[PDB]
């Protein structure tokens, strides 16, 4: 039941017979199978989880200078040199300026000068790499007919309520068999390799913000950087050496680019840190589902004989289903609902369509709380749950 | 449609091991929770167990400690066996296909039931403790008086009073096959009240099988 | 397996309707169907009811199951003496990780003879058997009609689980029938209670008999 | 003699006579103007000065919210709307979002959500148009012969040595008489309008720090703006709003702009505030000088008649003249320094050329120091500066 | 090559305006710093004042109060005006162009000079004040006494001694002409020591313009 | 304008070499050229030296002008009896606003007699005179040769600006000549000082006398 209301909404019915069903599964969508004979199960792809991340290169985004030197030498007297040249972790560069008696040599000509500063990093960001080894997937399995809407929310406890079921799959086990109790149990066989190329897409992590980049882009970001997990490589580009007519040489500090990394990040998919796991809010994946183990729970129980009162009026989702809610005043249960879509009231000769497989009841006490989707045709249809003088009927009208 | 067939040992030694089989004819292997049922004469049914072709299985509480169930998923047949068997044992074996869900429009499907007998040669003497008279103030008229042949193996038993010279009244009850696997019984005869304070009443007990007799009296309070 | 309760025998004259009750718990009936087997002596029980109201082919439509919240009831109407035989309702329960319960069972007799008042006597164990360290309760039964008793025990106020072993009814001289029931028990058990009883139920009658230590 | 030493120097011979010589000055720049029986005066562009700008709009480049507020309805029950939503300083947006009964309405479909927060701006650049009428040059105007080797730190009293004149030009008025004391007067009429195309060019004011922007390229920036001289418009351009699953909307701001306005500001001319003024790093200019009023002080003088003796030896400038300071023991000033260039010794045949023109000691004491600038010719060549058996002579080869 | 020629009036009235004006020939008027010098007879040479043809000028300090120069650029001339001239100004006026910074190698260039006389009806009565013998002269030999004469005009005025009686030693200075306009002299007499005490000596003094006449005599102390 | 000190009269026999001093300060010679100018009366004056050594043509080669720091001086070989006339040496001052500074002038004179000491008489104002407010000094020169003096009168240690009049020397009866030089004063000016004093200069002598109110 928990379908409804989503508008990325798939529905499928296999063949009749066949065993295999290709569905695709999309991040935060839900999808609901029907087949003949099948009972009606909701398969959703509910987190993208990647453990073990990699690191690759680190960029230097906020940086600070301290301890700026320079030395000057006249024409003719060989290249200006300062003990600082020697330390990788300083940045030097080295020009022509021109020079004369109003300067303080005794020749004209260009004199060589020198000027070092001292790198240092104070905020950066750092990019880690995914392994298609340490891919985790979680996919939630859920069958139509029970489990009302007291666990709607609900995240704690789910071994214990036994009409959910948790199934990951990872590249190194795509299989797997999920109990479903009265149903039987479930096959997915699944594609990791062909669900998304994660070999050119790299993952970002920012100040406590993540995304998802793409893996040239990456190498190409104009920071400074080292490679690994120090000595910095490229400080030039953090580092602005203004020089005024040709004759000074100052240094000056670069602001923060956070503002460029933001806008150029507009449009990356953004991410969330749980702890060492990271999680995605994206990526879709197709999969095969086994549906010979699957069963009806109940398909032999005999037909309810009281009657049934409206619990909740039926409302139209947004796909065109109506949901009804029905209370059973009955006591000879557990017992098979009649519930059909009829256009003369005469013969009702049943039309429309069940989502709800086969529903039922399972408590044999009176007064019991039971909830059932249904598909009407196009216009104006009456539902009829019951049989016999006290059934009830309401008029719907689609499209 | 479906045919159950079961095939096993009609007569089993005790203290051994039983073993019996199930076939599965003409239906998949994968629609029912097959189990066995028993029944022992004289008592109410009692269901042992009950598989899954999967490998699922579920015991009864009071026969997890001796029994052990098996499925070939091939030969669409299943197993079943039983460790240390006594005589209590010896009853009327059936397997079938119960439905723990129903999944299935005929219901359930039901095998042909067999019986198996244990049997053994070995003896064991009985208890007789006595099965004191009616407490005191019966007064006036009649009262009731027996003895007590507890633990014994196996049957027949033979019960007299005061040797045989009393026949007016003598009340033997059947045997009770305790789930220990002995035999048990208790003899009753009716005598007047006022008869009490006079005369004795002593019971005869004779067990032929252990060679065992014991003549134990009965006596008030 | 758990016990289903069901009245120890159902009477009648031949055509009429007989009703057989079966009265279990929530853990039963509250979640699963209810089954009904027709069992012959020497063979394997006979299908006649399943989810509770439907009959498999080849039964007669004289076979009829209904059922309530934690009970459930077997009809059959025109009582002919080709239904003499025991009658067990059946069902899954979900215990630890499911049992099917079967009930006690109910022998229907077609009436040969009016019915019968069953007198019972109460024995305690005896002085020389505590000295053994051991202790027996024995309850006879005798002179009723038809065939069939429930016999329980009670510790002062409660029904006692195991130490009862029963024999099955046995015909009598005069067409009428008896049977024993024995409570086993130790020396701490009988002289740590107050009372202990022995319950027998009959189609309309029930007796209670009671012994102490002191 | 402050042209020794640029790099951008340009020689300018103006034909004998004539009075109109067409010059352009550069930033930074020095132009040597010399001509026969005139004075070698050099003429530089020292400051472009611009006053009175007038802003056009201002952008604001980080901001923080506050108070951020929301609303929701059932579906069918109309839009949502809050108080915020009528005033111009918060910023709010209306989305729609799935909603039915697993969400706590009676109703299936997309209901109406609304999302306020509070815009204020921390810190914002200014932009500013540059009008054609305000518009200041600093031209400066001086003659080779004085400033002896005692001005090397000298800063105050350029009102007192009126052989340098400032003149200013603006738009407004192209034309400037500058006196020059001893050799007259020189006339500037300049070209402003042929200067540099400031129309398609705006004053750009960040945080301290100032750019020269092109026009259109200031009118697509991306960010909150303002017309005229606080309501903000475009307050989505800082403001990201985040829809979690398609259940809740948060707003949050974006970091600081510093980085993205330096980067796209690569590659433009920088510029400095001086106060209230600003002074420009770039433009040129053409003019044209009257030569007419320019005399040659001294040029009656007898020649000095006792040695000379080398101060400093004569260097090579980059331009290829030759630089020397001498020494004039003599008492007989104002007279005449005999300096020329010789190929033979014995003829003293005159050749090369003399840059600073007419080279005369006006101090009447001993032991006065003197500098003056010579073009010698290609390849050997003698520097002969004296009278007599006394003069002193140096040996120079060129190319 | 270059000539320079004066023009105007030869003789002009006292407290009237005086006007002087200098043609340029054969040079540009822009070359020179275009002077004016006048000479007093038994004063030195005074510069009186130069201009440039842009206007600058720029005038002999004692004379600014009194003194204006104009230039004409396109009739190559310039001119000089002073007004409130005195019988002090009586001079050989010429003009000239000078080299403020030699910028012109034939040196500079004058003209011929004129002669300008103020000649005025005006007459002025002398003050006559009498200077005194020095007191303790030497005890025989010379002894000197006179007269003085300050602020007449004009010219000329008779000195006698005792009413003429006195003519051996007779010294009468020449008149000096004071920058204000008027004129001034004094005569001194050389008497014997001893005769201080005994012979009166006047002073006689006749004024013949003024119609004024002094006798004036000098005491000893 | 300023002053450039001459010397009053340089002699000479016929056919000697005669030098004319010229002293002057920095503001004149320190930073400009020196002119020298031949004074004949009734004329404009003549051009002779400018720049300091140059002649403008047409002048004999018998003019020469040298230059010193702070002082200048002009020489005229073969001294004939047409060369009687004054000297003046003329510069450009970088005072106020430029002013052309002309010299005290010196006379040449072809010796015809033997030279002869001035003699000096000064006399104080007297009583009567300062009863109008007014003071005048009166100092006499006479019997000296040649016929040029230069007069400078001294306020206690230091040369007086103005108040100073000075007639030009006038021939004797004998050929010698006299000249005469008045102080104006007023009557605060006089009682306010110690003494004043009359220096005259001839070419290779010097007398002051000096006189004082108390």
């Amino acid at each position: 039941i928990r379908c409804i209301g989503v508008s990325n909404r798939d529905f499928v019915e296999g063949m009749s017979g066949g065993t295999w069903v290709d569905v695709v599964l999309e991040h935060g969508g839900c999808v609901t199978v029907m087949a003949q004979d099948k009972p009606t199960v909701d398969i959703e792809l509910v987190t993208t989880t990647v453990s073990n991340m990699a690191e690759v290169r680190s960029y230097c985004y906020e940086a600070s200078i301290s301890d700026m030197a320079s030395d000057s030498r006249c024409p003719t007297q060989g290249e200006a040199y300062l003990d600082k040249q020697s330390d990788t972790q300083y940045v030097c560069k080295r020009t022509l300026v021109d020079r004369g008696w109003g300067n303080g040599c005794g020749l004209f000509g260009k004199g060589s000068l020198v000027t070092c500063a001292k790198f240092a990093c104070s905020k950066k960001m750092t990019g880690k790499s995914i392994q298609p080894e340490n891919l985790e997937y979680r996919i939630m399995l859920s069958v139509h007919g029970s489990q009302h809407s007291g666990m709607i929310v609900n995240d704690t406890g789910h071994e214990t309520d036994e009409n959910r079921a948790k199934v990951e799959i990872t590249p190194n086990s795509p299989r797997a068999e999920a109990t479903l109790g009265g149903f039987g149990s479930l096959g997915l066989d699944c594609e990791p390799r062909t669900g998304l190329d994660f070999s050119d897409l790299y993952y970002l992590t920012m100040n406590n913000k993540h995304w998802l980049v793409h893996k040239e882009w990456f190498h190409d970001i104009p920071l400074p950087w080292h490679a690994g997990a120090p000595h910095w490589n490229n400080k030039e580009a953090l580092v602005e050496f203004k020089d005024a007519h040709a004759k000074r040489q100052t240094v000056v500090v670069l602001g923060s680019q956070e503002g460029a990394v933001h806008t150029a990040l507009a449009g990356a998919l953004e991410a969330e840190m749980d702890g060492a796991k990271g999680r995605l809010s994206s990526g879709h994946l197709k999969c095969r589902l086994k549906m010979d183990k699957l069963r009806l729970k109940g398909v032999s129980y005999s037909l309810c004989t009281a009657a049934f009162t409206f619990t909740k009026i039926p409302a139209e989702t947004l796909h065109g289903t109506v949901t009804v809610e029905v209370q059973y005043a009955g006591t000879d249960g557990p017992c098979k609902v009649p519930a059909q879509m009829a256009v003369d009231m005469q013969t009702l000769t049943p039309v429309g369509r069940l989502i709800t497989a086969n529903p039922v009841i399972t408590e044999s006490t009176e007064n019991s709380k039971m909830m059932l989707e249904l598909d009407p045709p196009f216009g104006d249809s009456y539902i009829v749950i019951g049989v016999g003088e006290k059934k009830i009927t309401h008029h719907w009208h689609r499209s | 449609q479906v045919q159950l067939q079961e095939s096993g040992p009609g007569l089993v030694k005790s203290s051994e091991t039983l073993s019996l089989s199930c076939t599965v004819s003409g239906a998949s292997i994968s629609n029912f929770y097959w189990s066995w049922v028993r029944q022992p004469p004289g008592k109410g049914l009692e269901w042992m167990g009950s598989i899954y072709y999967t490998g699922t299985i579920t015991y009864n509480p009071s026969l997890k400690s001796r029994l052990t169930m098996s499925v070939d998923t091939s030969k669409n047949q299943f197993s079943l066996k039983l460790n240390s068997v006594t005589a209590a044992d010896t009853a009327v074996y059936s397997c079938a296909g119960l439905d723990r869900f129903n999944w299935n429009d005929e219901g359930d499907c039901w095998g042909q039931g067999t019986l198996v007998t244990v049997f053994s040669a070995s003896t064991k003497g009985p208890s007789v403790f006595p099965l004191a008279p009616s407490s005191k103030s019966t007064s006036g008229g009649t009262a009731a008086l027996g003895c007590l042949v507890k633990d014994y193996f196996p049957e027949p038993v033979t019960v007299s009073w005061n040797s045989g010279a009393l026949t007016s009244g003598v009340h033997t009850f059947p045997a009770v096959l305790q789930s220990s696997g002995l035999y048990s019984l208790s003899s009753v005869v009716t005598v007047p009240s006022s008869s009490l304070g006079t005369q004795t009443y002593i019971c005869n007990v004779n067990h032929k099988p252990s060679n065992t007799k014991v003549d134990k009296k009965v006596e008030p309070k | 397996q758990s016990v289903l309760t069901q009245p120890p025998s159902a009477s009648g004259t031949p055509g009429q309707r007989v009703t057989i009750s079966c009265s279990g718990s929530r853990s039963n009936l509250g979640r699963n169907t209810v089954n009904w087997y027709q069992q012959l002596p020497g063979v394997a029980p006979k299908l006649l009811i399943y989810s509770n109201n439907r009959r498999p082919s080849g039964v007669p439509d004289r076979f009829s199951g209904s059922k309530s919240d934690t009970s459930a009831s077997l009809a059959i109407s025109g009582l002919q003496s080709e239904d003499e035989a025991d009658y067990f309702c059946a069902a899954w329960d979900d215990s630890l990780n499911g049992l099917y319960v079967f009930g006690t069972g109910t022998k229907v007799t077609v009436l040969g003879q009016p019915k019968a008042a069953p007198s019972v006597t109460l024995f305690p164990p005896s002085s020389e058997e505590l000295q053994a360290n051991k202790a027996t309760l024995v309850c006879l039964i005798s002179d009723f009609y038809p065939g069939a008793v429930t016999v329980a025990w009670k510790a002062d106020s409660s029904p006692v689980k195991a130490g009862v072993e029963t024999t099955t009814p046995s015909k009598q001289s005069n067409n009428k029938y008896a049977a024993s029931s024995y409570l086993s028990l130790t020396p701490e058990q009988w002289k740590s209670h107050r009372s202990y009883s022995c319950q027998v139920t009959h189609e309309g009658s029930t007796v209670e008999k009671t012994v102490a230590p002191t």
